[PDB]
């Protein structure tokens, strides 16, 4: 199994990105993947949750009604659109598999840095 | 909300000292619900303990997780210069998912 | 659309344990091992327990959790299209309290007539004994106990037929009227009552089981009867006859997707761990069946060695274990008057919690589907009990047994195996048990693993399948101790049991009438889930 991540970069505030997460070496169709993302003082933040099959979906309050998670199970790709994008959404964000609550984010994806200015 | 807490910020031992570390819980977490993450320096965090206490696939035994209700601790028997890592706890009992503020050991 | 919940985790758990365990726990589990080979019937039941019994059970409290509403909306929601089960399982439970609450009238009547110091039941003395009474069972004469449930409790035989109802017996009545009255003033309130009634009417049935199984096992001869009850004869189990009688016994014993699963499991706090209590009260539900069978053998044992009573007279099962054989025992062990009292109030407090399950399924499906009957509870349960006693009253005749022996064969029995099927069907088949896994992961943190799902997309169903053609193969016009019924009796059951089952295509139809578009279109937007 591993994960990873695509999209990043230099984004400007209040501008919109899309990342990507690729699923392998497991039934991904099957498991309740998760986003979370590292701020630069290495503070851990969940950001979004989607069930196996995308009909559950959750937020953190800090992000709700700006980002959308959303997945394709036949690809194996998991995505995260960003919309009206902040300063305090410079981070770098991990993939995480997270299937069953009492084992938590069992594997991670290599994560891709998000950084968010006018430079 | 649920923010969880972790102290020490920071820390620092010698080698085969022993230590432990703890998750504090602004609400009360079932013991199922706790877990423990560690990331080394520039790398993605692992999964560590999937409960109070399973230590997760690879994990040396020397770790142990402890504790439950809202106050959660990871104790290691013998530390050694291997680990070294960034540990973080997190809840996964109700939403929004918190991780802990963090804490870390550095090698004397 | 926030609702009330059980105010309780152990009210949920009582309330489903107290339904889960009837009096079938009692008369028919404990005759079905000494029948099917003893301790060798425990393989067959725990498989096709492990097997169909607990999966469809654990799915039935999973959809219960899930949809928060009672089976007529439940389903309704679930898969548009077969919203009929709903209908169905409700007119199940409406047609089993007309015949289901009789028994617990007669245990009430037999509570009430030992409070005296010589059970009337002792001796073949008495004015209603005829000159073929004999003190205890034998072929070719009649017990003094069966006498008197006979011409006494019954008067069945002042009765030609079920032509023949004769007059109404008031002192039975009067029985009935005060299981419609404990029923009415436990269930009109809801759950904030049942949850604590179910204390006492789930748990005395186990204090019972205590000290009548420690008054069981002390009797002379109690060994013997244990050894009848599980000497094991694996030669029994090839044969599958076997597998058919441990199927049905699991299926009606856990009564999995009666729709009374459902709506208990409706009030759960939508994280509760639904899997925990299917499988805690699915065990203590076969439990309390395997105890249940010493407490009974103990006694067939007692009997067998002590009285001379031949163990295949005595060994029954129905009515005639615990109305005739069982205190016809009582009566001659010291304290007969005690044990009396205890045992018939076990059969009532096994009976009255098990027909608060069916009433409460009513009660909260009514309740969902429609608000004006939510809003009135209490007049509504006032109108339905007071329906179930009027009725009943035919019940309560001299030939009312013929009445009660009628619903209780067709009733029930044949349509909800189908209900039940087309419930497996749709959740599995129609709804997605990959739908039905991410639902259960949602509410209890974890998938069910792939046991559960090969359980219920496939096993299940060929299990229910099993059961219902083997109780085609094995039907056989209705009768009762030389008493045949006439044709337009048996023809009145299968309308009954048909009244139910047609609800479902006949739902399905009308419902694939009103929805607009082509056919295809038409089945879409009857299989979309109305959550999608
Ligand atoms: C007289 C009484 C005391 C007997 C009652 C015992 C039953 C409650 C046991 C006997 C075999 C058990 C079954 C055997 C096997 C399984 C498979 C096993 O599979 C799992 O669910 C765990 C693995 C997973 O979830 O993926 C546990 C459920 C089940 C049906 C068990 C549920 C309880 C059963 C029926
Ligand atoms: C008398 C002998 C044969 C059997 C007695 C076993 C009795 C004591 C067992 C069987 C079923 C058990 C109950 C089943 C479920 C629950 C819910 C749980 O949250 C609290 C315990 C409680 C309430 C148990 C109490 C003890 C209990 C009643
Ligand atoms: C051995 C197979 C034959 C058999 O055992 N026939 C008796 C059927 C026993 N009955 C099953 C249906 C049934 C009962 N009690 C209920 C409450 C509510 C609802 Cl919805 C259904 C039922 C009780
Ligand atoms: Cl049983
Ligand atoms: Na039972």
């Amino acid at each position: 199994v591993q994960l990873v991540e695509s999209g990043g970069g230099l984004v400007k505030p209040g501008g919109s990105l899309k990342l990507s997460c690729a699923a392998s070496g497991f039934t991904f169709s099957s498991y309740a993947m998760s986003w979370v993302r590292q701020s630069p003082e290495k503070r851990l933040e969940w950001v979004a949750e989607i069930s196996s099959g995308g009909r559950y979906i959750y937020y953190s309050d800090t992000v709700t009604g700006r980002f959308t998670i959303s997945r394709d199970n036949a690809r194996n790709i998991l995505h995260l659109e960003m919309s009206s994008l902040r300063s305090e959404d410079t981070a770098m964000y991990y993939c995480a598999r997270g299937e069953v609550r009492q084992r938590g984010f069992d594997y991670w994806g290599q994560g891709t840095t998000l950084t968010v200015s006018s430079a | 909300e649920n923010v969880l807490t972790q102290s020490p910020a920071i820390m620092s031992t010698s080698p085969g000292e022993k230590v432990t570390m703890t998750c504090r819980a602004s609400s009360s977490v079932g013991s199922s619900y706790l877990h423990w993450y560690q990331q080394k320096s520039g790398a993605s965090p692992k999964l560590w303990i999937y409960s109070t206490s399973n230590l997760a696939s690879g994990v040396p035994a020397r770790f142990s997780g402890s504790g439950s209700g809202t106050s959660y601790s990871l104790t290691i028997s013998s530390v050694e210069a291997e680990d070294a890592a960034t540990y973080y706890c997190q809840q996964f009992s109700g939403y929004p998912l918190t991780f802990g503020s963090g804490t870390k050991l550095e090698m004397k | 659309d926030e609702r009330e919940t059980w105010s309780g985790k152990v009210d949920f758990l009582l309330s489903v344990i107290g339904f889960a365990v009837d009096l079938a726990n009692v008369w028919r589990f404990p005759y079905l091992c000494y029948k099917n080979g003893g301790g060798a019937f425990l393989v067959p039941y725990g498989i096709m327990l492990a097997v169909g019994g607990i999966p469809l059970f654990y799915m039935e409290l999973a959809l219960g959790q899930h949809n928060r509403k009672g089976a007529i909306t439940c389903w309704g929601r679930l898969v548009p299209l077969f919203k009929g089960i709903g209908y169905a399982v409700v007119l199940i439970a409406f047609y089993v309290d007309f015949y289901y609450n009789v028994i617990i009238a007669w245990s009430l009547r037999f509570f009430f007539a030992s409070f005296t110091n010589s059970l009337p039941w002792t001796s073949c003395n008495n004015i209603w004994n005829t000159p073929n009474c004999r003190p205890f069972e034998s072929q070719g004469f009649q017990s003094a106990a069966s006498e008197y449930f006979n011409r006494y409790i019954l008067e069945l035989n002042r009765s030609e037929g079920i032509h023949d109802l004769g007059a109404i017996k008031w002192d039975m009545a009067l029985c009935l009227l005060i299981v419609y009255l404990i029923c009415y003033f436990s269930l009109w309130k809801g759950i904030s009552t049942s949850g604590k009634v179910v204390w006492f009417t789930a748990l005395f049935p186990y204090a019972a089981l205590l000290i009548l199984l420690i008054r069981g096992l002390t009797l002379p001869g109690s060994f013997l009867g244990i050894q009848y009850y599980l000497t094991p004869n694996f030669s029994a189990i090839y044969k599958a006859e076997v597998w058919a009688d441990a199927a049905t016994q699991v299926f009606f014993s856990l009564g999995p997707g009666f729709g009374v699963l459902l709506a208990y499991a409706s009030y759960n706090k939508y994280h509760n761990n639904v899997y925990k209590d299917a499988l805690l009260t699915s065990f203590i539900n076969s439990a309390t069946s395997f105890i249940a069978g010493f407490v009974i053998f103990s006694v067939l044992g007692y009997m067998a060695h002590t009285l001379g009573v031949r163990i295949e007279d005595v060994a029954t099962e129905g009515p005639g274990l615990v109305f005739v054989v069982y205190p016809a025992a009582i009566a001659t062990m010291p304290a007969s008057t005690f044990w009396a009292l205890i045992f018939f109030m076990m059969l009532a407090t096994l009976g009255l919690d098990s027909s608060f399950g069916g009433s409460e399924a009513i009660i909260t499906a009514l309740s969902d589907e429609f608000p004006k009957i939510k809003r009135n509870r209490e007049l509504f349960v006032a109108g339905l009990f007071s329906l179930y006693f009027v009725v009943g009253l035919a019940s309560c005749t001299q030939g009312g047994f013929y009445f009660f022996h009628l619903l209780d064969r067709y009733a029930a029995g044949y349509s909800i195996l189908v209900a039940v099927f087309f419930e497996a069907i749709a959740v599995s088949w129609i709804y997605g048990t990959n739908r039905f896994s991410e639902d259960i992961r949602d509410m209890i943190g974890f998938p069910p693993g792939r046991y559960w799902q090969v359980c219920w997309r496939f096993v299940a169903p060929i299990f229910l399948l099993f059961i219902t053609v083997y109780l085609l193969i094995g039907y056989e016009p209705l009768t009762y101790a030389d008493y045949v019924y006439p044709s337009w009796a048996n023809a009145l059951g299968w309308c009954i049991a048909g009244s139910s089952v047609v609800m479902i295509p006949a739902v399905a139809i009308f419902k694939l009438l009103s929805t607009p578009g082509s056919l295809r279109q038409r089945f879409t937007i009857l299989t979309t889930p109305w959550r999608d």
